[PDB]
């Protein structure tokens, strides 16, 4: 509506702006109820697909992985390398930016000190072991997964990571020219 | 200008806008709706008259005999409302109608009358509505909420392009009757008209036309236009039809009229019409696409040259030319304006005649059966057009005619061929582009049906069954000596009516939390229910707030949850139109002056006016002040010149309901919080002593009085007698109705249970020898204080954190609040002990109970029933009953113990009524219901004796009043006929009989009066006998039960942590601590604070209305404090008068004006006494007090205009920095008490088939451990917790007793086993054909 | 089953079963009369309908209805759906040793403990109290212990304080969206009837103090107690499992 | 059709 | 089945149109079928006739006398000791289905509220075991011959 509500709540809304206020509030409450129901259904399906997955080994031994690098959407970078790579296990050696000598050997859990080293050497290319590329059959290995994120250490054999993944994805669900270089 | 009940406490008003319309009677919808039902209507169109005149007369098959309707009436209900509630029976009246069975003769042509028999037949009892809009059905009060349903008529709607990706829109037109079938037309993505009859398979639309005896030629003539050609090869042309793109430009007048290829333009048409062009020549091939209109045959051999609706080709042109045809008629069908939609429907139509169409309809409607001419014809003619099987009600006819743009507002209730044809034409127009579809959620398309209408519908439904039965009986026998009473049974009609009133979705237990909840329950509108949409199948379009709700439905008050927007409340001034549409009042504006005559406008009617807003400044003469006034036109709002407005709003409250008009400073609260505030305000519990709001809106008195809780005077008079239980008023001589004694009595309702187990109690608010006027309140119901609604208490509040004891929404409460019983409530509950008869022998209620060591039998009297007044606690025996049992088959060890100690067996159980654990009240009432063949032990006789005493007393008083009235009449109409001046009292009463005075016109009738006196005496002897027999009659208990004893317990609940409190601005919380009084913050005067609230709850919720209330509350209390001081130092009335008069005239030209110069010193001092706890103040909804006026009123006291003072810490005595906001806020105690919410269990009763714990506090059940909790325990590694919760704790039948024994043996180990639900699953899968087994 | 007042309550299956038998019997009867084949065929069709309605009702035509006007429940309907064996009774049972109440603040608590009402704890821990009473000689038999707890003697409260000492209880709020919606605490006996919840945990549960309620369960076995203490305690769950960030932030 | 009664009638 | 029963037992000699003879047997068969198959707790035919007669007389008395006949009045209008009338009125109507939607919340039904009364409370079983132990101990206190005499007794 082209004419806005110019009165705040310290003043009063007159009887004709309160009607529009009510339009909005009534829409909001119903959309909230919808959000809850839909998120519940998604979470149920997501735990059904992935319930049986468990850590059932300690090292598959594979070398393949996923190349983790900061994600940049056109302009600035909204997710640095630390947040993407923290806690994972390196698949290949991390060479120096000059390619001269290795920085972190291999299969080392990247905790805070290692990430500080990575930032100090200004490296933007780490390859890390992923679940989707795990050799272990009927389960996952503790090194491919990563670390716990709730106990701050490499995950324990036995943990049900599928239920945790489903719940982690599902519970936040209720809460939802020209170029210009800016540096020398 | 102030009523005697309003000169005790005048509430100061800050309203600035004038009042021209008084708030109507609030619950008038219910009363008027039901009054229209049971009411003798001469021109029967309302209620039972309509149903009778519509069903009767029942002409039997062959017309041998017939049954006629004469009249009806309602008898007197056997029990009044109170007796119905006590006894547990419905309050209803018997319906008795006069029927006249007429038997003809089967010999003469007609008009024979062999005989006529008139008889009166009873056909069901109809429940009666009390004088407050409720029904008493089985001892409880029911409310039947109105329903908002789609009006019958015709509605055109599209799917707005949401069924096919093509992007085009499909249009449809539905016809809804009041009862019948739904005839829906629709368009196909291929532009084919289709029709469905009851949401069934589609058919080409034209088929119905064929079923209506229409020929293809006639159909085309109805729908399409004509292009006529003559032969050479000349076409008649009208300039406008070639509106356009021409293959051949023109041949007119020879030379030229327009060039080929170029598109026809407006100037071309203008020149063509100017020249008056009629006929031209065009290429023969140009006529190779057009469609012929009618059939063309050859005269040589009578052969069909070309059929109607057949494509025209060159060869067919040649055949017609050689067949002597000159005139050729085709259909004009362009692409934009006139489309060829019926021609394609004819193409796809297989049927060719009426019979084929009827066969197709019959095959589609009821497949399987072979079609038949007779059956198909009957089915079609009976689908519509038939009175009994189809009705398009008067409202439906009105909307049908008004939608098809007809001037006739009345007509037949059945369809016709014209109606269907016109609806099809309208749909075709909508498709072409001339017209608009309807809005479904418009409040001009939705009407309201209330109790009377629904009840009439169900009564007619029953009457139809009775009609069928009567016809069937009259079919056979055909005997004489048959009265109109063996053919009618009350079971069907009474069954339908009882089903509606007792067990229906729209009839529900009344809300008796407080007066507001009752009022807002009665005036409620529900879209759900029979005949209305369900909840799951309702997307957020009917749930929205349409612009047509402005003044008819409340935008705020609506439940939040599954049905939000499906249940809403009637607005304050809205009333229902004659046809059932909501309408609202507007004050009419002439040329420039705002007149005083109000018109009620409807939703559709209101569209084409411009209505000025309520808060539009007016001159002293009625003229508008501003040149441009902000008013809302058809759909939107904007500025309009003062010279083009014709209506104005009648008030600023008319947009909100009664619930939301009680929230002060509603403009400053967010809409979400206002919604919550109204919803919670309906839930407050009445407290021990009522406390009027210090800050209100002026709607309190209307709500309190228009509800039935209070006792209001019927006629003026002087209070002759007052008491805790009755008020006797001595009417004025101006309202005497000379036949009357002249006094009226009001019997107050003392402590009684409500639907919610709360207390209902009326206490007088008048005093002996005090004047009253009609309309004044004589007694205060629950939650009213001197006639004003009072739902809570005004507490002294401070906004500050204070140590995390109000962390999220918790509330910190002083102990002086608890000491003073400010939020103490009374709850009354009834417990029943039923003694039945078993196959082993009847149960007996007795004081000799086995295995009771005589300690618990102290409260029980000699008959085994607790004493009245006894203070009981959990586990105490209320009624002592025992049940016989068998032999019990002792174990080999109990035998040894019995042999050692020689203890004997019982042979009777200990099934007795005992107080449920955790409840501690006093017994306030016991009542016993015995069967008609039982002994009536001593306690029942004692209860009967006291009842007889009370009844005799009451009847005696009523008889004496009647006798006094009759003797006063003897005196007044015998003031002549014998001089007796001093003898007025010399003779005894049985002799003011023969008084008199100087002969005059007031002589006449001693014989008549003496006869009437004896008649009264004998009548009241009969009345005494009737009430005695009604007291002493046995009850009709449910079969098998010998007797019942009901005990009423009155508990008094105090306030404690866990109880939920709230204000009016949607701000709620749970009490967290009861702080000692010396730990609360205090100010430099020493006064502590009652409650400490959190300031972090305001900013994020934007419900700052509460803050203003607090500020204003402080101001109000300040005034009271000042008065109190002047009233404690015994100041002379001059100073008190000066101050109170100064405080009643503040603000900027407010409307309210109170002149204390006209108050006698007694009046002023009584007012000052009522104002010493704070001066009440009114802040109407959208024109309230402004912040400047609050500051000014604070200054009138001695308070700081900031509203903030400096507070000290009770614990340390150090002052809090940065002063805090303290004031007075009105707090409510919601009906969510932690007493009713705490629950625990370790072991109890288990279900029957799947042996798991039952559910519910009442059943001592367990807590669901659902799927989500199982996932949570799987996310952890907790595999032993999960296993114990799945087997040993729930349904591992022999693994849970082992666990119990292990626990009591100090060994914490489980031997789980397998749950008993998996075994049920295996047996049920195996009881199908499958073979599921456990492999080893 | 017999209800109070000489009135029975029955399952729908009985009804359905009866149908079958009736029609079946009639068929066996009809074949003994050598009836015309039209009647026997009609009876066989009716028997097929009866058996089909028994096994799965409302799937081969119209659903048979009871004395009410709602369809009967068949063997197939007793297994499927949210109100069926699998969903409602094999995953989602109700539980003993459980209670619920309204939660308040209690800002004095430590992160690992909660406030539990005396009246609730005297009910959840009843067998443990019986064991203690009969083990310490205060009660001669289990019946005597039941009497003592019913009367609420003075020693009962001391035995209760001794039984609750180091015995976790699981608290749960109804929408368990993630695994931090169940947590184990050490009870602290309080007065009143409201549970007291440590403030720093409220974000994990998504709980405010304007009317919310919680359910409390007590683990019985030794393994369940050790799992509550080692896996589910609130002093072990201070990091979120969705991201490594703390979930014990002051609010 | 699906109704046994319909088939019997036929 | 009733038409088939008539046919075999019909005669043209009596010269009575067939429908007249058939209708009686057809109606008799249908009525006996209703008496047998209709109820889940089968009630004999004579008791069914008694109930139907009671209903007819109650209908007549409701239509004529006014409010409703009482068991005493019904017994008077009929001819029974008035204690038989009580039993006939007490004959239970059709059982309530255990799936009747009482719950009106979480789709709860009547069957969820009916407990199992044949179970033994765990405290009862614990007491039984405790009594067994106590009796064992007491008998062990006594000598052997008397112990076994009591045990076998
Ligand atoms: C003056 C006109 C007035 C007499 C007309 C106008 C609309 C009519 C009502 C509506 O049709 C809706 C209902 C239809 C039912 O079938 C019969 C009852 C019902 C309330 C009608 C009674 C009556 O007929 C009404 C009030
Ligand atoms: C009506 C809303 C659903 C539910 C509350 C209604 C629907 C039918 C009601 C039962 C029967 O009517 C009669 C039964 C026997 C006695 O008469 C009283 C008890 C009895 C079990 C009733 C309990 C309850 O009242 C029922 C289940
Ligand atoms: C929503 C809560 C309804 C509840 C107040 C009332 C309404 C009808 C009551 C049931 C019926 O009487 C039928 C049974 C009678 C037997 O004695 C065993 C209990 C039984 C299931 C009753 C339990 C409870 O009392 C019910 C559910
Ligand atoms: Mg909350
Ligand atoms: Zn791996």
């Amino acid at each position: 509506i082209e004419t806005p509500i110019t009165a705040n709540f310290r003043e009063g809304l007159n009887v004709l702006q309160y009607f529009i206020s009510t339009h909005g509030a009534r829409k909001g409450l119903a959309d909230t109820a919808l959000k809850t129901a839909n998120s519940g259904y998604l979470t149920r399906r997501l735990v059904d697909v992935a319930q049986d997955l468990v850590v059932t080994e300690d090292d598959c031994g594979t070398h393949e992985g996923i190349m983790m690098t900061p994600v940049i959407e056109g302009g600035d970078v909204k997710e640095p390398l630390r947040d993407r790579v923290l806690g994972r296990v390196t698949a290949e050696d991390v060479l120096k930016p000059g390619t001269a000598d290795i920085l972190v050997p291999r299969n080392t859990l990247l905790h805070e000190q290692w990430c500080d080293l990575l930032e100090e050497n200004s490296v933007d290319a780490v390859k890390v072991r992923s679940v989707v590329s795990c050799d272990t059959d009927f389960g996952v290995c503790a090194h491919c997964y990563g670390r716990d994120l709730a106990r701050g250490h490499i995950i324990n054999k036995g943990e049900a990571i599928g239920v945790i993944a489903a719940q982690s994805i599902g519970e936040p669900g209720t809460q939802l020219s020209s170029i210009q270089v800016k540096n020398k | 200008v102030y009523s005697y009940t309003e000169k005790k406490r005048i509430r100061k008003d800050f309203g600035k806008r004038p009042q021209v319309l008084d708030v109507p009677y609030l619950l008038s919808i219910q009363l008027d709706s039901f009054q229209k039902f049971i009411e003798q209507d001469p021109e029967g169109q309302y209620g039972l008259e309509a149903a009778f005149r519509s069903v009767f007369p029942i002409q039997s098959y062959s017309g041998n005999s017939e049954l006629q309707y004469v009249s009806y009436r309602l008898g007197e209900p056997v029990f009044d409302v109170q007796e119905c509630q006590i006894r547990g029976v419905t309050y209803s009246a018997p319906l008795r109608v006069k029927l006249r069975l007429v038997i003809y003769e089967r010999e003469a042509p007609e008009g024979t009358v062999k005989d006529i028999k008139e008889q009166e037949v009873y056909m069901g009892e109809i429940p009666l509505m009390t004088d407050n809009g409720t029904f008493v059905i089985n001892g409880t009060e029911r409310v039947i909420v109105s329903q908002l349903h789609r009006s019958p008529g015709v509605f055109f709607d599209s799917d707005k392009g949401k069924t096919h990706s093509s992007g085009k829109v499909l249009y449809n037109a539905r016809i809804i009757p009041y009862r019948g079938s739904w005839l829906d037309f629709e368009f196909d993505p291929k532009d084919n008209l289709f029709v469905r009859i009851d949401r069934r398979r589609k058919l080409p639309a034209t088929i119905i036309l064929r079923a209506l005896n229409y020929t293809t030629e006639q159909i085309l003539d109805l729908f399409f236009e004509k292009v006529i050609f003559e032969i050479k090869l000349q076409m008649e042309l009208v300039p406008e039809r070639l509106r356009g793109t021409a293959s051949f430009d023109i041949e007119a007048n020879g030379k030229v009229y327009v060039e080929k290829g170029r598109r026809i333009t407006a100037r071309h048409i203008r020149q063509l019409e100017k020249d008056d062009v009629k006929l031209i020549e065009v290429p023969v091939e140009y006529i190779a696409g057009k469609v012929v209109a009618k059939d063309y045959i050859d005269e040589s051999t009578g052969e069909l040259i070309c059929a109607a609706n057949m494509e025209l080709s060159l060869d067919l042109l040649a055949k017609l030319s050689q067949s002597g045809h000159k005139r050729i008629e085709t259909l004009f069908t362009n692409d934009l304006d006139h489309g060829p939609y019926i021609s394609e429907t004819l193409r796809v139509d297989p049927t060719n005649d009426r019979l084929s169409a009827l066969v197709e309809i019959y095959r589609m409607m009821r497949p399987g059966e072979p079609p038949t001419r007779e059956a198909a014809e009957s089915l079609f003619e009976n689908l519509f057009f038939s009175e009994d099987r189809y009705d398009l009600s008067a409202v439906g006819r009105m909307k049908f005619n008004r939608s098809l743009l007809r001037e006739e507002i009345e007509g037949s209730g059945i369809l016709s061929k014209d109606d269907i044809i016109d609806v099809m034409k309208k749909l075709i127009d909508i498709r072409n582009g001339k017209g608009e579809v309807d809005d479904i959620d418009h409040l001009g398309n939705r009407r309201i049906r209330s109790v009377g209408e629904m009840a009439e519908n169900q009564f007619r439904v029953g009457l139809v069954r009775v009609e069928r039965a009567v016809k069937e009986r009259l079919s056979l026998g055909d005997l004489d000596t048959l009265m109109p009473q063996d053919m009618i049974n009350a079971k069907p009609i009474s069954a339908a009516v009882k089903e509606f009133f007792g067990s229906s979705q729209l009839s529900q237990f009344m809300d008796q939390n407080n007066p507001l909840s009752e009022i807002t329950h009665k005036r409620r509108i529900s879209a759900l229910g029979p005949g209305g949409l369900t909840r799951e199948r309702a997307g957020f379009e009917v749930r929205d707030v349409h612009p047509t709700h402005y003044g008819r439905v409340c935008p705020i008050e609506t439940p939040e949850g599954p049905n939000i927007g499906l249940i809403n409340s009637l607005s304050v001034y809205a009333q229902t139109n004659e046809y059932g549409f909501l309408e609202t009042p507007y004050r009419k504006v002439t040329d420039g002056v705002v007149t005083d005559e109000i018109h009620y406008l409807s939703a559709i009617e209101e569209g084409n006016y411009v209505i000025a807003q309520a808060n539009s400044n007016l001159d002293e003469e009625g003229h508008f002040v501003e040149d441009l006034v902000t008013c809302r036109s058809k759909g939107e709002s904007s500025l309009f010149s003062r010279d083009q407005v014709d209506y104005m709003d009648v008030s600023t409250q008319q947009v909100v309901s009664v619930g939301a008009s009680l929230i002060p400073f509603l403009e400053h609260d967010d809409a979400n919080r206002a919604l919550m505030g109204a919803n919670m305000q309906r839930q407050a519990v009445p407290t021990l002593r009522a406390d009027k709001p210090l800050v209100g809106t002026g709607m309190e008195r209307a709500v309190a009085v228009d509800s039935g809780v209070t006792a209001v005077a019927k006629r003026g008079g002087v209070v002759q007698y007052v008491d805790a239980s009755r008020i006797v008023i001595k009417v004025n001589e101006d309202e005497m109705y000379p036949g009357e004694a002249g006094i009226d009595i009001y019997n107050l309702t003392k402590y009684t249970r409500s639907n919610q187990n709360t207390c209902i109690n009326q206490m007088p608010c008048v005093s002996l020898g005090e004047p009253v006027e009609r309309g004044d309140v004589l007694a205060d119901g629950p939650s009213t204080d001197l006639g004003e609604l009072a739902l809570g208490q005004n507490m002294r509040v401070a906004f500050m954190p204070w140590n995390g004891y109000n962390f999220e929404d918790s509330i910190l409460v002083s102990e002086r609040v608890v000491q003073e019983d400010r939020f103490t409530t009374i709850h009354i509950q009834e417990l029943a002990c039923v003694s039945r008869d078993t196959k082993l022998g009847p149960e007996e209620i007795t004081a000799d109970i086995p295995n009771v060591g005589e300690a618990a039998l102290s409260k029980l009297d000699e008959s085994g029933i607790v004493y009245i007044g006894a203070e009981v606690t959990g586990g105490d025996i209320l009624v002592g009953k025992v049940t016989p049992k068998g032999e019990t088959q002792l174990t080999p060890e109990e035998k040894l113990l019995r042999a050692i100690f020689g203890e004997k067996a019982s042979d009777v159980k200990d099934s007795s009524l005992r107080v449920p654990n955790g409840v501690s009240g006093t017994v306030i009432d016991v009542q016993v219901f015995t069967r008609d063949g039982v002994e009536k032990d001593k306690r029942a006789l004692e209860i009967e004796e006291m009842q007889l005493k009370q009844a005799k007393k009451d009847l005696s008083e009523e008889l004496q009043i009647l006798e006094a009235g009759l003797f006063s009449r003897i005196r007044a109409v015998l003031v002549a006929g014998g001089v007796e001046a001093e003898k007025l009292d010399k003779l005894p009463r049985d002799r003011w009989l023969e008084l008199g005075l100087t002969d005059e016109e007031k002589q006449n009738q001693l014989e008549q009066l003496a006869e009437q006196y004896d008649e009264l005496k004998h009548e009241f002897e009969k009345k005494l006998e009737a009430k005695r027999r009604k007291i002493t009659q046995g009850d009709d208990l449910a079969p098998g039960v010998l007797k019942i004893v009901k005990v009423y317990l009155a508990v008094k609940r105090r306030i404690q942590p866990g109880d939920k409190m709230a204000g009016r601005h949607g701000n709620k919380g749970v009490i967290s601590k009861i702080n000692p009084i010396e730990d609360m913050p205090y100010d430099e005067n020493g006064t502590p604070v009652d409650i400490v609230l959190n300031p972090l709850g305001v900013p994020s919720r934007m419900n700052i209305g509460q803050i203003l209330e607090t500020h204003l509350g402080m101001a109000a209390k300040g005034i009271g404090d000042k008065i109190n001081a002047m009233l404690k130092q015994q100041q002379e009335v001059a100073k008190l008068r000066e101050f109170i008069q100064r405080a009643y005239d503040l603000g900027a030209d407010v409307r309210q004006k109170v002149d204390l110069s006209t108050f006698s010193d007694e009046e002023v001092m009584r007012l000052a006494e009522n104002l010493r706890k704070g001066m009440p103040i009114a802040t109407p909804v959208f024109d309230g007090a402004k912040e400047a006026e609050i500051k000014e009123l604070l200054k009138l006291g001695d308070l700081p205009t900031s509203g903030q003072i400096r507070l000290y810490d009770g614990r340390t005595g150090e002052q809090f920095e940065r002063p805090v906001t303290v004031g007075y806020m009105y707090m409510l105690k919601l009906n969510h008490l932690v007493d009713d919410k705490m629950h625990a269990r370790s072991t109890g009763s288990y279900s029957l088939v799947t042996q798991q714990p039952l559910g519910g506090k009442a059943q001592f059940g367990g807590q669901r451990f659902g799927e989500m909790e199982v996932w949570a325990l799987e996310a952890y590694g907790a595999a032993y917790t999960l296993q114990e919760m799945l087997t040993v704790k729930s349904d591992d039948v022999n693994g849970r007793t082992k666990m119990y024994k292990n626990i009591v043996d100090g060994n914490h180990q489980m031997e789980p086993g397998m749950p008993e639900s998996f075994n049920v699953l295996l047996k049920e899968i195996r009881s199908l054909g499958i073979n599921i087994e456990l492999e080893d | 089953v017999p209800l109070d007042g000489g009135r029975f309550a029955t399952s729908d299956l009985n009804d359905l079963y009866r149908r079958v038998i009736n029609r079946n019997n009639r068929l066996k009867r009809l074949l003994d009369l050598a009836a015309p084949d039209i009647i026997v065929r009609n009876e066989k069709r009716m028997l097929q309908e009866a058996v089909d309605a028994l096994l799965d009702n409302g799937r081969r035509g119209r659903a048979i209805t009871g004395s009410n006007k709602r369809p009967l429940k068949s063997l197939a309907d007793m297994i499927k759906g949210k109100q069926g064996r699998f969903r409602q009774n094999l995953l989602g049972k109700r539980v003993d040793y459980s209670g619920r109440s309204v939660i308040t603040v209690g800002p004095y608590l430590r992160l690992h403990q909660c406030g539990l009402p005396k009246k609730m704890a005297l009910e959840l821990f009843k067998p443990f109290i019986y064991g203690k009473l009969e083990l310490r000689g205060l009660a001669t038999t289990i019946k005597a212990a039941k009497k003592m707890v019913e009367r609420e003697e003075a020693v009962v409260w001391d035995i209760l304080d001794e039984v609750i000492r180091e015995h976790p209880v699981l608290l749960n709020r109804a929408p368990t969206l993630h695994r931090l919606g169940i947590q184990a605490f050490e009870p602290v006996l309080i007065e009143g009837k409201a549970i007291q919840l440590h403030p720093l945990v409220c974000a994990a549960y998504n709980a405010d103090f304007d009317g919310d309620q919680m359910a409390v369960h007590v683990p019985l076995t030794l393994e369940a107690q050790l799992e509550a203490r080692a896996l589910m305690m609130s002093t072990n769950n201070i990091l979120s499992p969705a991201n490594g960030e703390p979930i014990i932030v002051p609010s | 059709t699906t109704d046994p009664v319909r088939m019997y009638m036929r | 089945i009733g038409l088939m029963k008539a046919v075999d037992k019909f005669e043209y000699r009596r010269g009575y149109k067939f429908s007249t003879y058939a209708t009686w047997w057809i109606r008799q068969a249908i009525t006996r079928s209703i008496a047998d198959q209709a109820r889940t707790i089968r009630i004999p035919v004579h008791m069914i006739e008694t109930i139907n007669k009671l209903n007819r007389i109650s209908r007549q008395m409701l239509q004529e006398m006014g409010r409703e006949p009482t068991p005493e009045e019904l017994a008077e209008r009929m001819l029974m000791p008035e204690d038989k009338i009580r039993k006939v009125l007490k004959i239970a109507k059709e059982p309530i289905s255990m799936e009747t939607p009482i719950g009106d919340d979480e789709d709860s039904h009547l069957g969820d509220f009916i407990e199992d009364t044949t179970l033994e409370l765990p405290l009862d079983s614990a007491t039984t075991e405790s009594l067994r132990a106590a009796t064992h101990d007491v008998l062990a206190g006594l000598t052997a011959r008397e112990a076994k005499v009591l045990r076998m007794r």
